Formats: structure tokens, C-alpha cells, sequence
């Protein structure tokens, strides 16, 4: 019961800047004015 | 094959033995599971 989209159209990736995001809490414990 | 199977039947150093692991993460994230211990009231401003 799947369907087969051959209608797709497939060309070469694009791209982007990152700037900087992508930082995420490394454990789970509070930190207050400090450089870790 | 890949596999291979365990014999057993009604016959020291080859008997089945019951194997569990009991992991922790103990300070990974708020506690979930405790021992049995009792809560006493708070006290504030004394050590």
C-alpha cells in the first residue's frame, strides 16, 4: 500500500550559511555567569 | 547459518544460568527512582 512518486525531480543540492546556531545545552545542570 | 542454539535437557559447568544487567544514570537527569527512605520537614537559614 505504498505509492512510487517517479514524478520527482532531482537535481544537485543547494546550500546556505550556518551563521551560528546549532549550540545545544551539553548536560543538564544550571550554570550562572561562567565560561564553560 | 549464523546462529547456534543451546541444548537443553534434563542433564555443572554447561547448566543455563539467568543473566540481567541493572544499569543506572544517576546524574544524567532529575531522579525518577529511589531507595526507601523517609522526608523530613525542611529547615531554612541553619546549618
Amino acid at each position: 500500500q505504498c505509492v512510487n512518486l517517479t514524478t520527482r525531480t532531482q537535481l544537485p543540492p543547494a546550500y546556505t550559511n550556518s551563521f551560528t546556531r546549532g549550540v545545544y545545552y551539553p548536560d543538564k545542570v544550571f550554570r550562572s555567569s561562567v565560561l564553560h | 547459518f549464523p546462529l547456534q542454539s543451546y541444548g537443553f535437557q534434563p542433564t555443572v559447568g554447561y547448566q543455563p544460568y539467568r543473566v540481567v544487567v541493572l544499569s543506572f544514570e544517576l546524574l544524567h537527569a532529575p531522579a525518577t527512582v529511589c531507595g526507601p527512605k523517609k522526608s523530613t520537614n525542611l529547615v531554612k537559614n541553619k546549618c
